[PDB]
């Protein structure tokens, strides 16, 4: 006996709540990425300024480096 | 005894030399090179005595040029050597040595000028090691008169003024009396060209000789030359231009001013010439060795200043190199008169011309003279000045080449100054890093010249060039180099077993050792070390402060800060306080650290929830420090400190005043969030960190205390922060990348906490599968546990149990990577998870041991684990989480006690109601029942509402009404029908919170989450104001909730009787369970459900997969039948009547209601033995009416009629009246009832109520109600609360049913994605006639509907139709249909419309509840999937019995009556027939 049949169940657009963005594959590099704590980060040529207010015997030798 | 070895070739020896003096300044051990240097000396002699005196002479040469800066090429060079910390201990006893080597090889007279000069300048060259040789150096002063051909008086001079110095006795040669006569003989006074000195030497001797039978200078001079120097001095610009200086040595002291003033003028009176004259005067000035006075250097200051004005007015290089001549000249007296002040002004005047004549020699120059004075001032102290000079040299530099060039004079190993304290090579080589190796702009490796391994391994650590030879130094320096760059290449096994002898490095080894370890692991991102190396610094670095008695480095100080924050963002808290506490102790050497112990210590006493502390270290914190002068660092480090939510008290407003107000009043730059000030981008970033912070305690704060939206909003700038803090170009610091950790999991945390307390599955199943994402990708270990434990307990509430398994082992595998004792937290996290709460309450009291007093946190757990604690010892933050915990404690406890009592055993498996009897005006006691009751009552009106979880206040609601329903039935109340009023609205409460949230939720302004309120309170007069308007608007319909109670498991019936103004309501027990029917419908519908999708039947090809498909069908038909069978034969044994549409009679009710007392009196032990008919216990009217609803007509009457028995006599049990079974006449019962019945039945009015409405708690949902045998004759909308009835009815003046125009603007959709052709071929018709005849209708047909033409169709339809699947999701979304507020009725014809997903213990959605939050009056879908033929046949019988065609009228059925009455039509009675369900208003066409 002749079957019945089904809409395809689609998609529901999708949800996004409170105006999301998602964190981006770059960003999650960012978060797993250890860089070393000691890492730091910091024109004319002007003049400078004035400001105001027969010898020692052998034995003699070696007491001498001794 | 020691060995002495003939050595055959020296060449040997020196290799061996050159190898140590290379080693020991490599390895900066300086105090080795005076014990090699000692050898050497030795070797220089016994050289001597063997005569191999030109061996020894290159031999000093050589031990002078392995151990200075400057380089000797002759022994001139070692005579005129400065002193300096390099030499100085060998220096004087060299030059003795190149003297005795000058006078063996019978060199004086080639010498002879520089022995002199020497000498001239003993003060300088001699004269300063103060342990000179004296017997020595004066008995070759001696010697040196005596063989020299010539200025033999100079030597006696000089030899004179020494034994008098250095009170030696003259004997060491005949008289010394005679001597100076000796040299005065015309012969030895016989000077040459060498008279030039003679006034320096005679100085030295006048010195000691003054007040005695000095030798004069008239003795030596004649008076003629000594006249006439004076006599043409005060009559003349006149020096000896071709031997550069005056024309006359032995100047006057005093006519040294009358010239010394000329010249001043002459300047004030081209350039060229000036120089040159003044180059002869100062030359002479140093030949004559007087001493310095104010003449001299007023003249001094006054000619550099001449020559500083005049730089510019050099043009040929001929005045360029006497520019040059003069100011080597003069810098050579600021050392012979130590002016360092004086010097310095030299080297500026040497920097000018390099840079006014562009020249690089100049600038060489410069530097190279910079250089000297640090070598002979000596003060490690001052080397930060030459770094910011040298910074302006190499600035000044012509070309990229130059530059690097100067750099190198600096960058030089001399410049260590023998200091042998890493904190000063440290400090030494990062600033020479950051102010001047920066600028030199290059990418590849240069290993600069004369610099140690020490100082290219922390400048070339601190740099980013890639391939550094490192592998070419020590462990030890490669160990720093590593940790320094954030690279980890030194083998394990060979770090244990390499070892240099000979290294500064070794006096650093367990510091440098640990902080490598640190680096190390945090660089593989574990912890593995993290326990042992900071018990290793506690004990074995820290504890010896005071030993090492040394300046701390920036290498530890840097070590320190990153070891503090690695403990604490692995919550090592133990650790963390007492590093902090010890750091705070060695504050003498530490101070400048301790801002951070203090902040650290402060947030570790949080961790441990020592809040009494916390609370010290805040308040001491806050006055003890001022913001307006901290420097943004330290301010960020005060400010982060305080943000936790247990250092206020629940204060949203203080701690908003302070955040808000105060804090950004005093530091506004703490909050630049958009950098204008420009700080440097590692500052920026830990501000905008700061900002984050606040926001994600700020959500905390307002979430606890019941503020859901604007939390919900705080939490999403936090997010937003965070993204914008990962788009900066930084290269993030391990410090902040932690820190942005430990916020960003906490934000996630929170919002899905924030939307579990307001029930919203949906947002918590977006966010856990944000979560859920990052954490893959991640490797923290301490991160990914934490979050797979919260993942899991958020598996457990959304019963989701695959997940919550997969979680479990996934956070216990996690679990491992962690030290679980040094983390408490995340250890009672685990034991939690796995159910050991023996081995967690006592692993907390094996952590604090004797500290178990100061922290809340086994109290913490205590409440976790349901426990209600002393309210003396509950922190104030946790007091609502204690008495909720009290009030299901109390519960657990009245309910097991009564339970033992067979009396109050057998009420709770009753039927149960409330009103049931009329109020006046012994296992267990039944006034100790009534107390405990009363008390329990009592309890649950003292909690707050607003400080409950959605489910919580379903529970609490439920516990509420039972609690007045055992009472009610036990005693007559205080306040009886109020009660039951104010009850009514509290179970609505719970109905009305998630929709309203969800609606609030989602129509805010989504500026509002980048920017950087309601309440259980107003919804509580809402819910009230409901139920009171509904009881007053007199309609004739009944409104019955049907709710499941969790606590018991009973099925929880009410009524409201608008017209009759009554309340009732009863607790049905429950042959299968509430939990067993949701099961075994689920799977009957889950099954259907797949035998509908097209995956199925498009595999169905033969004649024999086609009566499958129709054999389980029809199977699923019969299952589900069966069910609802089941359900109406078990649940409602003897209520049926509860529903029934009826209205009794009124006269004939009270004729009925003689009788059936008078049947009770005659047939009840009780009525018939006890008391009289005044103290009968009389039962509610609506009790009795139930009788008079029954049909004896119908087959099992008996059976409703007997549970009616039951019941009745129930209520006058349970209210103290016995009776018997065995005594009750039931056959009297039986006939007297059913005459009496009959009777009313064959005689009454038929009056019934208009419509019932059916509130449907969001757990009854899915059960298809509306086809039980004593609902599917009925009139029947469903609806979610009393609240959305109530507006709904007020929005429509409370007129039923609701008149809705179809004669035009009526939209639909067909088959919108032709997948339903059969479908689109049956309705083509109607549909397209419609818009024909109809204005302003819009058909869209086997066409996708786009978004924006079906939200104009919604809210611009007088009817909305769509045939196809679901409730149109696909073509738009949930969020803008909820941001309307009028919504067409709507047909939503499809598979599984009105479906519901469930989420356990949190709220499900759907397409239904949508419509109604748009405001949709009425909306039609179905429960399940259903099949193309059935469900069609069924709705185009739904439009014809409605009215639903094109020729609009007459006498049409609602869209209630017009739904029961089609079910009918489908092959597939409950599969496809029992799907159909509707919510809102019941509506007819006109």
């Amino acid at each position: 006996m002749d079957i019945e049949i089904a809409p395809q169940r689609q998609e529901p657009l999708p949800y996004v709540p409170e105006g999301y963005s998602p964190f981006q594959q770059d960003d999650i590099e960012k978060l797993k990425t250890f860089n070393s704590p000691y890492k730091l980060d910091l024109d004319k040529v002007d003049l400078l300024p004035l400001e105001q207010i027969e010898g020692l015997d052998p034995e003699e030798l070696e007491d001498l480096v001794t | 005894n020691n060995i002495d070895l003939a050595i055959e070739d020296i060449t040997t020896v020196d290799h061996s030399l050159n190898s140590i003096y290379s080693l020991l300044k490599s390895h900066h051990m300086w105090g080795h090179i005076n014990s090699t240097v000692k050898q050497h000396l030795m070797i220089i002699v016994k050289l001597i005595n063997n005569n191999a005196l030109g061996l020894a002479s290159s031999e000093i040469i050589f031990l002078f040029n392995e151990t200075n800066l400057f380089q000797a090429h002759s022994l001139k060079n070692i005579l005129l050597a400065d002193f300096s910390t390099w030499n100085d201990y060998y220096l004087s006893n060299l030059k003795i040595l190149a003297l005795q080597i000058i006078l063996k090889r019978k060199l004086v007279d080639e010498y002879l000028p520089h022995i002199l000069e020497l000498f001239s300048h003993d003060k300088r060259y001699l004269l300063k090691d103060p342990n000179l040789k004296a017997h020595a150096l004066t008995k070759i002063v001696l010697s040196f008169f005596s063989v020299t051909t010539s200025c033999k008086v100079l030597f006696g001079l000089k030899f004179l003024q020494y034994i008098k110095q250095f009170k030696l006795p003259f004997k060491k040669f005949i008289t010394v009396e005679c001597f100076s006569k000796n040299l005065l003989h015309k012969n030895y006074l016989e000077m040459g060209p060498n008279k030039i000195y003679l006034n320096s030497f005679y100085l030295s001797y006048s010195m000691l000789y003054d007040g005695l039978d000095k030798i004069m200078l008239l003795d030596i001079l004649s008076y003629e030359e000594t006249t006439e120097v004076q006599r043409a001095i005060k009559s003349k610009e006149y020096c000896n231009m071709s031997e550069n200086r005056l024309l006359w040595s032995c100047i006057s002291v005093d006519d040294l001013n009358v010239i010394l003033e000329n010249a001043t003028n002459f300047l004030q009176n081209h350039i060229s010439a000036t120089l040159k004259c003044l180059v002869c005067l100062w030359s002479t000035i140093r030949l004559e060795g007087l001493p310095k006075n104010k003449d001299i250097l007023r003249q001094f200051d006054c000619t550099v200043i001449y020559i500083n004005s005049n730089i510019k007015s050099i043009n040929d290089e001929s005045a360029a190199a006497l520019l040059s001549e003069l100011l080597g000249v003069l810098s050579e007296i600021c050392i012979d008169y130590k002016e360092p002040k004086r010097l310095s002004n030299i080297i500026s005047v040497l920097f000018n011309a390099s840079v006014l004549f562009k020249s690089h020699s100049f600038l060489l120059k410069t530097a190279n003279l910079e250089i000297s004075n640090v070598l002979i001032s000596n003060d490690s102290k001052t080397s930060h000045r030459t770094i910011l000079k040298f910074e302006k040299f190499i600035s000044s530099a012509q070309s990229a080449q130059k530059k690097i060039e100067i750099f190198s004079c600096l960058f030089n190993v001399y410049c260590m100054l023998r200091n042998d304290t890493l904190s000063f090579v440290f400090d030494f080589c990062q600033n020479a890093f950051i102010h001047c190796f920066t600028r030199l702009k290059i990418t590849k490796f240069i290993e600069f010249s004369n610099s140690s391994e020490i100082m290219l391994s922390v400048l070339y650590g601190n740099s980013s060039i890639e391939n550094i030879p490192s592998e070419n130094w020590s462990q030890l320096s490669r160990m720093i180099f590593c940790s320094l760059r954030g690279i980890f290449d030194l083998d394990p096994l060979e770090l244990n077993n390499t070892f240099d002898k000979l290294h500064l490095l070794n006096k650093y080894e367990l510091l440098i050792r640990i902080v490598y370890l640190l680096n190390l692991d945090m660089s593989k991102h574990l912890t593995t070390n993290l326990s042992k190396i900071t018990k290793l610094y506690i004990n074995k670095w820290l504890q010896k402060s005071d030993e090492k008695a040394e300046r701390i480095s920036s290498f530890e100080m840097d070590f320190v800060k990153m070891l503090l924050c690695y403990l604490n963002f692995n919550n090592f808290d133990k650790l963390s306080i007492e590093l902090s506490l010890c750091i705070k102790s060695k504050e003498k050497y530490y101070s400048s650290i301790v801002p951070y112990a203090d902040n650290y210590l402060l947030e570790a006493y949080l961790s441990l929830y020592m809040i009494d502390d916390a609370l010290m270290m805040k308040n001491q914190l806050q006055k003890t420090m001022n913001l307006s002068t901290a420097k943004i660092e330290q301010a960020l480090l005060h400010a982060s400190s305080l943000i936790n939510v247990h250092l206020w008290d629940s204060d949203l407003t203080a701690f908003q005043i302070y955040f808000g107000k105060t804090l950004p009043a005093m530091k506004p730059e703490l909050f630049d969030i958009n950098n204008d000030h420009n700080l440097p981008m590692s500052l920026y970033i830990k501000v905008i960190l700061l900002n984050i912070k606040i926001f994600n305690e700020s959500a905390k704060l307002n979430i606890k205390a019941g503020n859901v939206i604007s939390a919900v909003i705080d939490c999403r700038k936090a997010q937003n922060l965070a993204l914008s803090l990962l788009k900066k170009k930084n290269k993030l610091s391990q410090g902040s990348r932690l820190a942005l950790l430990k916020s960003l999991s906490f934000s996630f945390f929170q919002l899905i906490k924030i939307h579990i307390r307001i029930g919203s599955a949906r947002d918590c199943e977006f966010y856990s599968k944000e979560l859920s994402r990052i954490i893959s990708d991640l490797e923290e270990p301490i991160i990914v546990y934490r979050c797979l434990h919260f993942l899991h307990r958020y598996y457990m509430i959304t019963e989701q149990t695959c997940l919550q398994n997969i979680t479990l082992g996934k956070a216990n595998k996690a679990f491992d990577y962690l030290d679980a004792e040094a983390d408490i937290t995340s250890l009672t996290m685990f034991l939690y998870d796995n159910k050991e709460f023996v081995k967690l309450e006592q692993s907390l009291v094996l952590y604090f041991g004797d500290q178990l007093e100061k922290t809340f946190l086994p109290n913490l757990w205590k409440l976790h684990l349901g426990k209600d604690i002393d309210d003396s010892i509950c922190l104030s933050e946790y007091m609502p989480k204690n008495v909720i915990n009290r009030v299901h404690n109390m519960w657990q406890k009245v309910m097991s006690q009564l339970e033992e009592d067979p009396f109050f055993k057998g009420m709770f498996e009753s039927t149960l109601g409330i009103p049931s009897s009329l109020p006046v005006i012994q296992k267990f006691d039944r006034i100790a029942a009534i107390s405990k009751l009363k008390q329990m009552k009592e309890l649950l009106e003292s909690l707050k509402l607003d400080t409950l979880d959605n489910h919580e206040l379903s529970k609490i609601s439920s516990l509420s009404s039972l609690t007045l329903t055992i009472l009610s039935n036990i005693t007559s109340i205080h306040n009886a029908e109020s009660s039951l009023i104010t009850n009514f609205s509290l179970t609505d409460l719970p109905r009305h919170m998630p929709l309203l949230f969800d609606k609030v939720l989602n129509n805010i302004d989504n500026k509002n989450y980048r920017e950087f309120n309601i309440s259980t309170i107003t919804e509580s007069i809402r819910v009230s104001a409901a139920q009171k308007d509904l009881m007053e608007s007199n309609l004739n319909i009944n409104v019955i909730t049907i709710d499941f109670c969790p606590i018991t498991g009973n099925l929880l019936l009410s009524k409201l009787e608008p017209r009759r103004k009554r309340r009732t309501h009863l607790r049905l027990p429950l042959h299968l369970s509430f939990p067993e029917a949701t099961k075994k419908l689920l799977s009957i519908i889950n099954e259907s459900n797949q035998t509908t999708s097209v995956e199925v039947t498009n595999k169905i090809k033969t004649r024999e997969e086609r009566k499958s498909w129709w054999t389980t069908r029809y199977d699923l038909d019969k299952r589900m039948q069966q069910l609802l069978n089941n359900i109406e034969n078990s649940w409602f044994n003897g209520v049926q009547g509860f529903f029934s549409p009826e209205v009794v009679d009124n006269s004939l009710f009270e004729k009925f209601k003689d009788k059936f007392y008078e049947i009770l009196h005659q047939n009840l032990p009780s009525r018939k033995l006890y008391g009289n008919p005044a103290m009968f216990i009389k039962v509610e009217d609506w009790v009795i009416e139930l009788f008079l609803k029954l049909n004896p007509q119908e087959i099992d009457f008996l059976s409703k009629m007997e549970d009616l028995i039951y019941f009745v006599l129930d209520i006058l049990l349970f209210h103290g009246e016995e009776n018997a079974y065995d005594e009750i006449d039931f056959s009297m019962l039986h006939v007297q009832l059913e005459e009496q019945i009959k009777k009313y039945r064959a005689t009454m009015t038929t009056n019934s109520i208009f419509h019932t409405f059916l509130v449907v708690s969001s757990s009854c949902h899915l059960f298809p109600w509306e086809c039980l045998s004593f609902l599917k004759d009925l009139s029947i909308t469903r609806v979610p609360s009393y609240v959305c009835l109530n507006k709904l009815l007020s929005r429509f003046h409370y007129q039923l049913p609701l008149q809705v125009t179809i004669e035009d603007n009526i939209s639909m959709i067909l088959n919108p994605n032709g997948d339903l052709s059969r479908t689109e071929s049956k309705f083509k018709g109607m549909f397209q006639k419609i818009i024909d005849a109809k204005p302003s209708s819009q058909l869209v047909m086997n066409e996708k509907p786009e978004e924006e033409t079906l939200l104009k169709m919604l809210q611009n339809s007088n009817l909305f139709v769509y045939i196809g699947h679901g409730g149109g999701e696909q073509y738009v979304r949930s969020k803008e249909i909820k941001k309307c507020t009028k919504i067409a009725p709507s047909f939503l014809l499809g598979c599984s419309s009105a479906a519901m997903k469930y989420y356990g213990k949190l709220e499900p959605t759907g397409t239904i509840y949508t419509y109604l939050l748009g405001g949709c009056p009425m909306v039609l879908g179905n429960l399940w999937d259903v099949t193309d033929k059935d469900i069609d046949k069924f709705s185009e019988e739904l439009f014809e019995k409605m009215g639903f065609r094109c020729n609009t009228n007459g006498n049409s059925l609602s869209v209630s009556y017009a739904v029961s009455k089609s079910r009918g039509v489908c092959h597939l009675r409950y599969l496809n027939g029992a799907a159909p369900v509707i919510y809102g208003l019941p509506i007819k066409f006109v």
